[PDB]
RNA sequence: GGGGCAACCACACACCGAAGCUGCGGGUGUCACGUAAGUGACGCGGUAGAGGAGCGUUCUGUAAGCCUGUGAAGGUG
RNA sequence: GGGGAGUGAAAUAGACCUGAAACCGUAUGCGUACAAGCAGUGGGAGCCUACUUGUUAGGUGACUGCGUACCUUUUGUAU
């Protein structure tokens, strides 16, 4: 019984040269350059989901400490000032109210003051 | 009108009508669900934040469906030692709808 | 529109593909007078394709030679035929003689 | 010497795009409303208006 | 989702500062916190917010010790041999406003927003600037 | 490491900082449970190499079946 | 060599069933002429065409953080 490996080769290339599209020139549309460059951006793709969580949390933090300034305080006195208190609150959601709802973010600053600290 | 409540290990900014989708939690569809963990209450100006939880005020949310968002890709990958390994991943999750807030 | 064609013609596809970029999107009274004077061998093949193409026009479907604009010139690659030829020191190497598909698509728009 | 790398399709049409075409000296004879090259004898053997051939 | 400036409503001001007897590098570390945008809540790094600055008395600026008389501005021009120096006493005479621009340059990324930074920067050696329509306002003497 | 002046010793608090730990959601090996998974009950980087469990191709049985000119195999989305 | 017209169930079955990949073109959209590198990935402005008209989806990707291909030999290779 000889098989021919003819028709099963061709439906696993297929779904190579259909992640891979979308690349520069070479990478796009040969398989022994294609091969490479899909598991190339699959090594990135597992790295910068733990980067993703670092590239944020550094954004939340200068934006707080930029809206922090403006009322009177750091960054570093502000948290020791929520936490002699107990607030409990992300560094995600003060980062809205830096910007958006900035009149309850003073009404936030003024009781770290308060707690003196 | 505009509450921080905690679903699921993180907190959210909810202003109501909000179809939000949460991690998935054990109920079933078009049940209501009240949300006791609610950090700072705003209404208008009117403004107050709980040391640490805000006192009497409840969030009305019902579930809207279940899903399970992604297709995600894993390769494990090691240059020239022989070595490679993939895996699939999809998360599950609920989406919610708040009729809510309550001060 | 009608249109025409030249499928086997001498000259390879890059050398015209030179006079194929210099009369697309004009109109046919100034297009035989661009390849009436241009020295080169595919002014004069094109040259008789696009009278072939305009007499179409005059003859079956009906239009007038003068509201026509010469829409689409391309030009694809045909067969080549391949042949040897001797090099020194006993290696001998291989030449390719090319030849071209031509089309030029008038319309009376 | 020989190329170490090929080269792409970018920067072999980027080479060529310095070569393209010109023709232009096109007049019309006066006379016998017959089209020729500036500065030439018309096909028809006529130079500004006289029959030279 | 977190919020990210836009930079057809981006707002920006005008400071004019004044250098007269403020300290080379403690001076510019603060011009170049406030062209990046690091005092303002709404700072993205992708885009530019910051406040155009006008610096007026570029002659003025002191430095500290006996840094006057040494600290070469090293620079070389593409030929062999051809490195050139230039301390800090005698460039000041030459050219005063090249001083306080080189030290701001290098507290700068070195991007194409960094170049963008770099032109909302405006230094003078005199003690007028020809921007009164814009009208610039003072900060931190 | 560069701009530049954020240098050295004693000392105090605060913050920052990993795929570490915790939270929440899924999965799986092992052993018990609460019937060894009805359910529990505790672990998971890996080369040479040893052990366990699967997908697909061609031909034969089941196949004088079943599907198809209202459209097969293929090719392409 | 074509453009018709006729035969045929079908001439993109025309001297030849199907007719893929590399390679070469022609149209339409969006980005690129002061910017330095395994050419991708995380965030992301704008524009376009569709759908109820915008997360309803698709296509481009200015800007920006991290990032020195694959195999074989080996105490180690971006080498």
């Amino acid at each position: 019984a000889r098989v021919k490996r003819g028709v099963i080769a061709r439906r696993r290339h297929k779904k190579i040269l259909k992640l891979a599209k979308g690349y520069y020139g070479a990478r796009s549309r040969v398989f022994r350059v294609a091969k490479q460059a899909v598991i190339k951006a699959g090594q990135y793709a597992y790295r910068d989901r733990r980067q993703r969580k670092r590239q944020f949390r550094a954004l939340w933090i200068a934006r707080i400490n930029a809206g922090a300034r403006q009322n009177g305080l750091s960054y570093s006195r502000l948290i020791a000032g929520l936490k002699k208190a107990a607030i409990e609150i992300d560094r995600k959601v003060l980062a809205d109210l830096a910007v958006n709802e900035k009149a309850a973010f003073t009404a936030i600053v003024e009781k770290a003051k308060a707690s003196l600290a | 009108m505009y509450a921080v409540i905690v679903t699921g290990g993180k907190q959210h900014k909810v202003t109501e009508g909000e179809f939000l989708k949460v991690e998935k939690l054990d109920v079933a569809t078009g049940e209501a669900i009240d949300f006791d963990r609610v950090l700072l209450v705003a209404n208008g100006e009117d403004v107050k934040i709980g040391l640490p939880v805000v006192e009497g005020a409840k969030v009305t949310a019902e579930v809207v469906s279940h899903g399970r968002h992604d297709k995600v890709r894993i390769i494990k990958f090691r240059r020239r030692k022989h070595h490679m390994k993939r895996q699939g991943h999809r998360q599950w999750f609920t989406e919610i709808k708040i009729t809510g807030i309550q001060a | 529109e009608v249109a025409a064609k030249l499928s086997g013609a001498r000259i390879s596809a890059q050398k015209a593909r030179l006079v194929a970029d210099q009369i697309r999107g004009k109109k046919v009274g100034e297009a035989l007078n661009l390849l009436a004077f241009s020295s080169k061998k595919a002014a004069e093949i094109m040259k008789k394709v696009l009278e072939s193409a305009v007499a179409n026009a005059e003859h079956n479907e009906g239009a007038d030679v003068d509201d026509l604009k010469v829409s689409t010139v391309f030009v694809n690659e045909g067969r080549s035929l391949k042949r040897i030829m001797p090099r020194a020191k006993g290696r001998a190497d291989r030449i390719v003689k090319r030849s071209c598909h031509i089309t030029v698509k008038v319309a009376d728009k | 010497a020989v190329q170490q790398n090929k080269k792409s399709r970018s920067a072999r049409d980027m080479r060529r795009s310095h070569d393209a075409l010109e023709s232009n000296a096109l007049s019309v004879e006066k006379s016998t409303g017959e089209v020729h090259l500036r500065h030439h004898v018309s096909p028809d053997g006529f130079y500004r208006g006289r029959k030279v051939v | 989702k977190t919020y990210t400036a836009k930079p057809e409503t981006v707002q920006r001001d005008w400071f004019v500062v004044d250098a007269a007897g403020q300290t080379l590098g403690r001076l510019a570390t603060e011009i170049a916190r406030r062209l990046r945008g690091k005092h303002k809540p709404e700072y993205t790094p992708h885009v530019d917010t910051g406040d155009y600055i006008v610096v007026i008395n570029a002659e003025q600026v002191r430095v500290t010790g006996a840094k006057t008389t040494d600290k070469m501005y090293y620079h070389h021009s593409g030929f062999p041999g051809g490195i050139k120096s230039i301390n800090f006493e005698k460039l000041i005479a030459k050219a005063p406003e090249r001083v306080i621009e080189t030290a701001v340059k290098g507290m700068l990324p070195k991007n194409p927003l960094g170049r963008d930074m770099y032109r909302k920067l405006k230094v003078y050696k005199g003690a007028s600037h020809p921007h009164t329509a814009q009208q610039p306002q003072e900060l931190k003497i």
